[PDB]
RNA sequence: UCAGUAACGGCGAGUGAACAGGGAAGAGCCCAGCGCCGAAUCCCCGCCCCGCGGCGGGGCGCGGGAAAUGUGGCGUACGGAAGACCCACUCCCCGGCGCCGGGGGGCCCAAGUCCUUCUGAUCGAGGCCCAGCCCGUGGACGGUGUGAGGCCGGUAGCGGCCCCCGGCGCGCCGGGCCCGGGUCUUCCCGGAGUCGGGUUGCUUGGGAAUGCAGCCCAAAGCGGGUGGUAAACUCCAUCUAAGGCUAAAUACCGGCACGAGACCGAUAGUCAACAAGUACCGUAAGGGAAAGUUGAAAAGAACUUUGAAGAGAGAGUUCAAGAGGGCGUGAAACCGUUAAGAGGUAAACGGGUGGGGUCCGCGCAGUCCGCCCGGAGGAUUCAACCCGGCGGCGCGGUCCGGCCGUGCCGGCGGGGCGGAUCUCCCGCUCCCGUCGGCGGGGGACCGCCCCCCGGCCGGCGACCGGCCGCCGCCGGGCGCAUU
RNA sequence: GGGCCCGGGGGGCCACGCGUCCCCCGCGAGCGCACGGGGUCGGCGGCGAUGUCGGCUACCCACCCGACCCGUCUUGAAACACGGACCAAGGAGUCUAACACGUGCGCGAGUCGGGGGCUACGAAAGCCGCCGUGGCGCAAUGAAGGUGAAGGCCGGCGGCGCGCCGCCGGCCGAGGUGGGAUCCCGAGGCCUUCCAGUCCGCCGAGGGCGCACCACCGGCCCGUCUCGCCCGCCGCGCCGG
RNA sequence: UGGAAUGCGAGUGCCUAGUGGGCCACUUUUGGUAAGCAGAACUGGCGCUGCGGGAUGAACCGAACGCCGGGUUAAGGCGCC
RNA sequence: GCCGUCGCUGGCAGUCGGCAGAGCGAGAAAGAGAGUGGCGCGGACGCUACGCCGCGACGAGUAGGAGGGCCGCUGCGGUGAGCCUUGAAGCCUAGGGCGCGGGCCCGGGUGGAGCCGCCGCAGGUGCAGAUCUUGGUGGUAGUAGCAAAUAUUCAAACGAGAACUUUGAAGGCCGAAGUGGAGAAGGGUUCCAUGUGAACAGCAGUUGAACAUGGGUCAGUCGGUCCUGAGAGAUGGGCGAG
RNA sequence: CCCAUAUCCGCAGCAGGUCUCCAAGGUGAACAGCCUCUGGCAUGUUGGAACAAUGUAGGUAAGGGAAGUCGGCAAGCCGG
RNA sequence: UUAAUUAAAACAAAGCAUCGCGAAGGCCCGCGGCGGGUGUUGACGCGAUGUGAUUUCUGCCCAGUGCUCUGAAUGUCAAA
RNA sequence: UUAGUGACGCGCAUGAAUGGAUGAACGAGAUUCCCACUGUCCCUACCUACUAUCCAGCGAAACCACAGCCAAGGGAACGGGCUUGGCGGAAUCAGCGGGGAAAGAAGACCCUGUUGAGCUUGACUCUAGUCUGGCACGGUGAAGAGACGUUUUUUCACUGA
RNA sequence: GCCUCACGAUCCUUCUGACCUUUUGGGUUUUAAGCAGGAGGUGUCAGAAAAGUUACCACAGGGAUAACUGGCUUGUGGCGG
RNA sequence: UUGGAUUGUUCACCCACUAAUAGGGAACGUGAGCUGGGUUUAGACCGUCGUGAGACAGGUUAGUUUUACCCUACUGAUGAU
C-alpha cells in the first residue's frame, strides 16, 4: 500500500525471477581463460601483428555520432583497387575486407586509399620459402628487425583541425544564424505545397487565358 | 549489519513492532499499486496527479539518436577552449577573435543563459538560440553555422 | 549501455524490445541455374605393389553397375565466362618411408628425535660460545601415545632419472596440378502453390495487424522485398527471398578429475558422516527413516568363590573402567537412598526480621605510612671541591657550520610535463618538371614543476652537528664524621 | 498622626578628625570568641584460640503483613474465554531488487570504471585516460512541429507630434523592500598620590555592510490567450523575427 | 512612558510507527415501559495505571509512581477483627 | 540521602613555579595594564577533553519510536611476546563476590585438549508459549485389566526350578455340515531331527510356528507344458506434432 | 509343510474374512437338535481364594393381568 | 437397495401408453480415420421416456412454455 | 379416548398413466382394538454361571496451568483460588455418578469472508456437437431461361473422381 | 431562474474549432492520431460487467452475531395494596 | 397432595378415589442417570410453492445416545493423634 509520498514503482519481479539468476563469481576466470586466449594466440600467429588484420576508419551513422571516426569491419572492394590490392590477396596479408561496405564520397575512399599504402609501407613479407626469397618478399636485414605488434594496427584517432583566431569580417558579424535556420526550416516545410499551389494557379491563370 | 538493526532490539517484545491489534499480516489493501482508482485514490491524486488517462501523440519506433542536440549556455562558452586563448585575445592587439567550435566540445545548440566577456570570438555550430546570437553580436563576435 | 525507455495494456494491474555507441571474438564460403568441355564423374568386384586397430594410395582387368530424367571440372551476384594484347610464373597438395628438437605414468632429492626436564606417552618448557642449535627457493598440510619447519610422508626448486603419447621441423619414393594479373572485345546472369493478397487462430512492445500457421486467391521481371499509420500518385534510399556449409568469443545444478571457502558441524549440513535410496509401508504409481565417539595401545578383566544363569564379591590391565564392547564427556525432567529441617487452611510467592546449618574470614589481643624527639648500635658516609661522560636550555643580548622554506628577488642558468598560443624538414596526393592540400616533425611562446648558482627574510617543536655559557644527572677521586 | 518623630525656651543613636568654602541657622596593627560557606571529639568502656567473633545475600525452618496463573484476543480475564503435564535441543522481519529521506566519507560542475583491458594469501590488490562509450548531474517547456532562461543611461539620426517607436555608436550593470546570526565604525567610558598626554587592549548609545533563510514586490525562459505596430531578406512568402 | 493583568523562550523543516472495535461518570440529551439498552454534546476518566480509602470491585473518593529515613497529611476512619 | 534523565548548548588547556609569585563569585560595562614629562632549591590530586567537575529541576506507562549496553552467542582481520596436560572447553556446587539489570568474576569438584580479553568486521545471533518440531520422562498406577465358545484331577519321570512339558490313569468336549482326514489361492522353510531356555510366545514353561546347528521335496503315466474361451495383441492399412 | 479360533488377509497366535473333496451308530421326516464310536483336543494370551454391591447371561414367582410404556419393547403363550 | 445409524411406502417388475428410426438411418462413443457400440441386428426390431399386476375408469384446456409440421407467399437475416 | 373405525364435506392446499377408485394373496412396512399370555407393572424377592472382589505373576491408556471443602459478595453479570464468614487432622479401600460450566473434536447450527465445491436455470462469458450458406477437391454432354463467340442459372442425363 | 437541491471521473465513442501539429526517407492527397471545448454514464450517484440452490456440503474465523441457561429491565403475564 | 383413558407432549380435558387432590425453584434441577416418543442430518411419500435445483414454526414413515480407574462431594470400610 503506498505510503504518503513516493514514487510508484513497477518491479518486474513478477516471474520466477530465482529460477533465472545469471551470477557473476566466473568473472575472474573468464579474465583469466579469456588472457591465456591472446597470449597463445598471439604466440600462434607471431609476427603478425596480436590485434588482427587492419581495419579501415569509418564514420559512425545517425547525427549523435557522425563527427567521429572508428575502426570498420574491412575495406571496401573499391578502396582495394584503388590501393590495387587484390580482395583474395588482401587477407593473406593481413588486411581485412569488407565487400558489402560501400564508397558514397571521395574523401572517405581517398582517406582508407592513403591508409593501405601506409600500411604497405610498414608490411614486412617473409618469404614462403625461407631460403629462396622472391620478388615482394622484404629484404633479409628488415626480417631480423621484424617484431610482433601490440594494440591495433595503426589506431585511428580522431584529429580536429585547429583554426587559429582571425580578423571577424562585417559579412560574418552582418549574419543573421538564427534568422537563416528559422527560414531554413520554414521553406523545407512549405516546399511542397508552394509549389502544388504555383502549379495550380498556373493552370488557374492558363484556362481564363485559353 | 544485521546487528545493527531493529530486529536485534526487537528481541523479546511479542509483536515485533507492528502491533497487537493490526498485526502484521500478509497483504492488507491489495498488491503493489493497487486500487489506484478505489481504496487507494486519495495517495494517487494528492502525490501523483496526471498518473491515470492518456495525453499526446504516440510515435512508433523512437530513435533518440535523431534528436540528439547538447546544448550549452553562452556562460560556459569560453570553457571549452584554453585559458590561454581567453588572454591571448583579450591583449592582443591586432583584433583576432578565436574560434570557439562548440561541436568539437559535444554541443549542437547555443543558448543564451548569461553574459559573456567583452572580448570578440567567432562561435561556430549547428544551432543558436534567438537571445544567444544577439549576446554574441554585443561583444563583436560572429556566429557560424555548421553541418 | 540504450532502458523500465519507444510501445503494449478492463491504457488498470501489469508488460516491454530494437538501432546507434563501447567492448569479447572475428572467417568466410558452396550449389542449382545460365554455359563450355567426347561423362571429362562416381560406386563395387577380381589380381599385383605399399599400408594395414581410422580400410586407404598406386597399377592392371573388351570386369559389373550408377549416371544424358545430368556426374565431374570452370563459375555464383563481391559479378562471371570466352577471345585478343600486354605483364608474370615454379611451388601447392595426396599416399608411403626415414632422421632432430607439450601431455600421462613411475622412482627419487634439506635440516635435532642434541642436553636437562614435565608426562601414561609427549610434538611441551628450558638450553644449545662470538652469533644467531640446524635447513630454509622447503616455517603448506597430514601422520606419529600432547601441541613438530628439522621423526615419516610431503612442501620448495627454469630439481634429477626412467617409460609412453603428442606436437613442430628436415629429406627420399610414387602420384595429382599443369595453374596467374591488368586493359580492351563479345557474351551470360539466378531458387513458384513461393512471394503477395483476403480471412481465421495463435503470438509479439509491434499499435488499420511483429512473427507463425491453416484455408481461399495467386504473381512479376528496369521485377521483387523493406523504408514502424490504412490508401492512390510520385520521387528517392537500401537489399536481393522462397537452396546450402561455417570455427571463435557464449551456456552448462548431468558425467570424469581436481582446487578452494569469513559455510554447517550429527535434531546441523544432502534424505543419506554409518551394510541409505538401505530397513520399513503401500497392490501399484510412490513414500522413506533412525543410526557417529572405549582406549595411546585390546593391554577387552586370567585365576578364586556364591548362584541353574543372568548377575555378584575379590583379583588383575590402564593415568583413568569414577573409560567394561550402543563403553569420551555425561545436563535437565523424573526416580532411589543418605543427611538436615519441617508438616491440619494445596503448594509456591513479595517485604521484614528471627532461629538453625553449610562453609568462608585459609579470624581470635588487631592496621599501615611520612616527619619529629630520645636510647642503643653499624657503615659500598654527607656536603664542598677535582677528573670524565651524558642530558636540558640558551633572547651565544647578534658564535660557527649545516639541511632547508607547500618564502620572496636576480640569472646568457640545465631539464621535464602540459597548452583549443604561434610557426624550417618530410610522407601521400591534385595540376604543370611546377604548384596547392592532408598527415608526420623542429623551433618559438605561455603555465607549472625538478636541478643548478648569487641577495634578503626564515625554520630546525613532524626537520641538527661543533664550540661557548648556565643548570641537572651519573661514574671515579678527596673528603673518615657534631655530617 | 506626618514633617532624618518641624522650630523655640532616665535612656538609646550602624553620631564621634580637621582646616575649611558653605546650604541652613581610599591600605593601622595584633590577639581572641563565635547561633558564622553541611561533624567532630586533641572522649571513653567490654570481649576474644576449641568455643567464640563477623558473614548482606544464599540452604532449611518459623512467624507478621501482602499476595488469584501465565501468554492472548479484548471496552472488560483469576475467569465457568482459548493454548500450556513435565525436561532438553531446534524454532519466526531475512536476502535480492527498486525508491525516498536522514547520516558518514571522497571528489566537486562534475563525478563514477561497475563492462573490458594491462600487469599460498590472490577470485585479491594495483593500473588504464585517445578505454568516460555510458549513467546521473549541468535546462526547461510543449501533444507536437519547435522554441529554450536581466537591463538602463549618454550621444546621433528617421518617423509621429516635450513625449513615443525604429536604427546606430560610447558608459554602468545580475533587482528591490522588511527581517536577519555574525562582522565593521564608535558619542562616551574602563581609578589608585595629583595634573598633561601617549601605546596596547577592553565596554558601549547610535550608526553601517548585511550570510543562510523566510515573506513580499519586480524581472527572465517555454505553452496558451487578448491587443497591436514595426523589422529582416539568396527564396517577398498561407515567409521569418 | 514597547501603551491592560498574569504566566512562559520561541520559530521552523524533513522522515515517521501504532491506531482508525472502545467503554465509563457529573451535567445536557434522542429513541425506548425500562434495561448493566441503543444513540449524541461537554469535560474528565478507565483503556495504557500502580498506590490510600469505598470489606470485595476497570471507571467511585483521595492521589498519580525512581531506591530510602524522618515529619505531616488527603479522602476516609479510631468497640474487637 | 543515593541513582538516573534533562537543563544550565554551565566550568576546566592556568599543572602559566626560583626565566616563581599562586587572585577574577562578585549587587550594578570595560586593565590585578605599559611606560613618558611635570640561610634552604621546596610547593597534594588533576586532563582515558569520547575526560573530569559544579548547580537546579524532574522520574507512571500499553501500542509505538529512539538511545546506551565494559549485555550474551558464532565466525573473520588485527592485537594481547594472551591462557593451557603443573590441566582447555563442558558440566556440577547449602563456597566468596560484583552489577539497577542483561550478566560476569573468583574458589572447590568432575573433565581430558583446546580456549579467551581488547579494536574492528559479519551474521542462519538470545524462547515460555505457536492443539510449535524431534527426543526423553512423569502422575494417573502396581491402577483398567489379563471374564465369548461346559473342565479338569491323581501318580511318576526329567529338572536348580512344574497349575501349564512327557508318560500312565481317570473325568470331559468336538460328535462325521467335526475341534477328524486331504487339497486350491496365499505364505515361503513355518516342514523334520537335535540343542537353548538371552529376547519373543500380554502368567510360567523343562515347551513353541522363537532362537541356533544341520537335513528334507526324486515322475513318459500327477500337473504345467498343447487347445481354444470371454478377451488380449503385432504386421498390411489408417490416423497421429509426437 | 500350513490350508485356518496359531503357518493366508485384517499392524498380532485378532470371536472377523477366505474356494473345495470324504462323511459312522442311536432318536427322529431329516445333512435339525441331543448322546455316542473312528479321529482329535485340553477350555481358547494365566492361576488361587472368596460368593458384597452394580452388572452381563440364564431362571422362577403368590394374587392381579398391560394398571407399565410413546408403543406389549422385552419376555411369555402356541408349537410335532 | 444407502458395505459402517435409514430394508422402507423407496428402486425394479409384468402390464399399460407414448416417441425416433427402412441403414448415406435412429440412438450413442470417440482427439483422429474408409474409426467404433446397438449390430452375428432390420420394425413381432433397436433406441428414448412416463406410468406401474389384475378389476374399473382415465373428464375439460393448445392461452403459456415445449415439441412438431408448411413455406419464396415472406418481415429480419452472416460470410461469400 | 388430541388415538382407531364409519359417516359428513364451499376440500387453507383432493382428483384422474404429474394416473383416480378398488381389491384377493403377500409384507422383519405404518396404525387401532379384542382373546390368550405373561414380572411391563402393583412390588419386588430368591437362585445359577462369568465378572467385579482379595491374592501370585504381568501389566497399559485417555487426561493434566497450579490444583482440588462450602455460603454470600463483588467480578467477563453461575469461583477451587479473590473479600467477608463457616471452618481444616496422616495414608488409604469398595462404590457412586452432584460438581470439575469433566474428556472426545479449531461448532456441523447461526453470521462474517469480496474463501470454496456439488447441483440448477430465464444469470454473465464461452464451448464440443449439431443445422445452415460460401470457397476448394469438382469433371463430361444436351436442352430452357438470361447477359454481353463467351458467360450466369434451372432441368435432364453421363462417368472418371 | 429571489436564496437554500435538482446531478457524473479515467478509458472509449460522437460533434464543434484552427490557412493548427503529427501521420517516421521526401512531396501531394484521402485516412488516421493529436490539441481545446460540449455530449453519450456509471442513482451502490469518487463511477466492477453478473441469477439461483445445497438437508450431500466445505474451509478460515466470529461470542464483534442469532438459536439454551445465567445477568439488567418488567411493557406483557402473575400476584398485592 | 393419588390411580387412570387421549396426547411426545409441558399444557389440556375427562373418569375415579380422597382430608386434599395447592402452586412453584434448584443451569426453564436431573441424557459419563435412563429413554428417545417429539424436535433437529443423510432415505422416502403427500399437499402448497418453484421453469428448475430445491423450499415449507405443513403432515408422514425409517433413522448409531461414547468414556470415569482422576479430584472433590456423597455412601459405607480400615485407620491416624
Ligand atoms: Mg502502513
Ligand atoms: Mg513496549
Ligand atoms: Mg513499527
Ligand atoms: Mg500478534
Ligand atoms: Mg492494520
Ligand atoms: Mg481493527
Ligand atoms: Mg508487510
Ligand atoms: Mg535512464
Ligand atoms: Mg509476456
Ligand atoms: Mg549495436
Ligand atoms: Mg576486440
Ligand atoms: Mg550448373
Ligand atoms: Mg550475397
Ligand atoms: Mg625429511
Ligand atoms: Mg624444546
Ligand atoms: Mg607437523
Ligand atoms: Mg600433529
Ligand atoms: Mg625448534
Ligand atoms: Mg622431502
Ligand atoms: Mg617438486
Ligand atoms: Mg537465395
Ligand atoms: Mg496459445
Ligand atoms: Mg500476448
Ligand atoms: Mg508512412
Ligand atoms: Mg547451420
Ligand atoms: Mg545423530
Ligand atoms: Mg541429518
Ligand atoms: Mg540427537
Ligand atoms: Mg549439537
Ligand atoms: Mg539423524
Ligand atoms: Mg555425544
Ligand atoms: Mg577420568
Ligand atoms: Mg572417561
Ligand atoms: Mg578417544
Ligand atoms: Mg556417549
Ligand atoms: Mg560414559
Ligand atoms: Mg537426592
Ligand atoms: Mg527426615
Ligand atoms: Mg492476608
Ligand atoms: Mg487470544
Ligand atoms: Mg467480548
Ligand atoms: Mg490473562
Ligand atoms: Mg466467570
Ligand atoms: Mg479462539
Ligand atoms: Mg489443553
Ligand atoms: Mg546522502
Ligand atoms: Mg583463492
Ligand atoms: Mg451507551
Ligand atoms: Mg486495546
Ligand atoms: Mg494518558
Ligand atoms: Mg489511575
Ligand atoms: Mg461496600
Ligand atoms: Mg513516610
Ligand atoms: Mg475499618
Ligand atoms: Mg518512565
Ligand atoms: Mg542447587
Ligand atoms: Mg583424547
Ligand atoms: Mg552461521
Ligand atoms: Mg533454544
Ligand atoms: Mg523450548
Ligand atoms: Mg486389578
Ligand atoms: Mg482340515
Ligand atoms: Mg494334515
Ligand atoms: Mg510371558
Ligand atoms: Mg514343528
Ligand atoms: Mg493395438
Ligand atoms: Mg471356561
Ligand atoms: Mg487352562
Ligand atoms: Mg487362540
Ligand atoms: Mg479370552
Ligand atoms: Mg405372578
Ligand atoms: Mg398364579
Ligand atoms: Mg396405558
Ligand atoms: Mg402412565
Ligand atoms: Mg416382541
Ligand atoms: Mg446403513
Ligand atoms: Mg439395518
Ligand atoms: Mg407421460
Ligand atoms: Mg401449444
Ligand atoms: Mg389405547
Ligand atoms: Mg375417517
Ligand atoms: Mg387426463
Ligand atoms: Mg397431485
Ligand atoms: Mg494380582
Ligand atoms: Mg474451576
Ligand atoms: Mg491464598
Ligand atoms: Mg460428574
Ligand atoms: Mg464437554
Ligand atoms: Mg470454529
Ligand atoms: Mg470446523
Ligand atoms: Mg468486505
Ligand atoms: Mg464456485
Ligand atoms: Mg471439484
Ligand atoms: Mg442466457
Ligand atoms: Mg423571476
Ligand atoms: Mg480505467
Ligand atoms: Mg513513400
Ligand atoms: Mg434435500
Ligand atoms: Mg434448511
Ligand atoms: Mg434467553
Ligand atoms: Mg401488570
Ligand atoms: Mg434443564
Ligand atoms: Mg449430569
Ligand atoms: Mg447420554
Ligand atoms: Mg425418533
Ligand atoms: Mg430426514
Ligand atoms: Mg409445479
Amino acid at each position: 500500500a503506498p505510503s504518503r509520498n513516493g514514487m510508484i514503482l513497477k518491479p518486474h519481479f513478477h516471474k520466477d525471477w530465482q529460477r533465472r539468476v545469471a551470477t557473476w563469481f566466473n568473472q575472474p576466470a573468464r579474465k583469466i581463460r579469456r588472457r591465456k586466449a591472446r597470449q597463445a594466440r598471439a604466440r600462434r600467429i607471431a609476427p603478425r601483428p596480436a590485434a588482427g588484420p587492419i581495419r579501415p576508419i569509418v564514420r559512425c551513422p545517425t547525427v549523435r555520432y557522425h563527427t567521429k571516426v572508428r575502426a570498420g569491419r574491412g575495406f571496401s572492394l573499391e578502396e582495394l583497387r584503388v590501393a590495387g590490392i587484390h580482395k583474395k590477396v588482401a587477407r593473406t596479408i593481413g588486411i581485412s575486407v569488407d565487400p558489402r561496405r560501400r564508397n558514397k564520397s571521395t574523401e572517405s575512399l581517398q582517406a582508407n586509399v592513403q591508409r593501405l599504402k601506409e600500411y604497405r609501407s610498414k608490411l614486412v613479407l617473409f618469404p614462403r620459402k625461407p631460403s629462396a626469397p622472391k620478388k615482394g618478399d622484404s629484404s633479409a636485414e628488415e626480417l631480423k628487425l621484424a617484431t610482433q605488434l601490440t594494440g591495433p594496427v595503426m589506431p585511428i584517432r580522431n584529429v580536429f583541425k585547429k583554426e587559429k583566431a582571425r580578423v571577424i569580417t562585417e559579412e560574418e558579424k552582418n549574419f543573421k544564424a538564427f534568422a537563416s535556420l528559422r527560414m531554413a526550416r520554414a521553406n523545407a516545410r512549405l516546399f511542397g505545397i508552394r509549389a502544388k499551389r504555383a502549379k495550380e494557379a498556373a493552370e488557374q491563370d492558363v484556362e481564363k487565358k485559353k | 549489519p544485521s546487528r545493527l538493526r531493529k530486529t536485534r532490539k526487537l528481541r523479546g517484545h511479542v509483536s515485533h513492532g507492528h502491533g497487537r491489534i493490526g498485526k502484521h499480516r500478509k497483504h492488507p489493501g491489495g498488491r503493489g499499486n493497487a486500487g489506484g482508482m478505489h481504496h487507494h485514490r486519495i495517495n494517487f491524486d494528492k502525490y501523483h496527479p496526471g498518473y491515470f488517462g492518456k495525453v499526446g501523440m504516440r510515435h512508433y519506433h523512437l530513435k533518440r539518436n535523431q534528436s540528439f542536440c547538447p546544448t550549452v549556455n553562452l556562460d560556459k562558452l569560453w570553457t571549452l577552449v584554453s585559458e590561454q586563448t581567453r588572454v591571448n585575445a583579450a591583449k592582443n592587439k591586432t583584433g583576432a577573435a578565436p574560434i570557439i567550435d562548440v561541436v568539437r566540445s559535444g554541443y549542437y545548440k547555443v543558448l543564451g543563459k548569461g553574459k559573456l566577456p567583452k572580448q570578440p570570438v567567432i562561435v561556430k555550430a549547428k544551432f543558436f538560440s534567438r537571445r544567444a546570437e544577439e549576446k554574441i553580436k554585443g561583444v563583436g563576435g560572429a556566429c557560424v553555422l555548421v553541418a
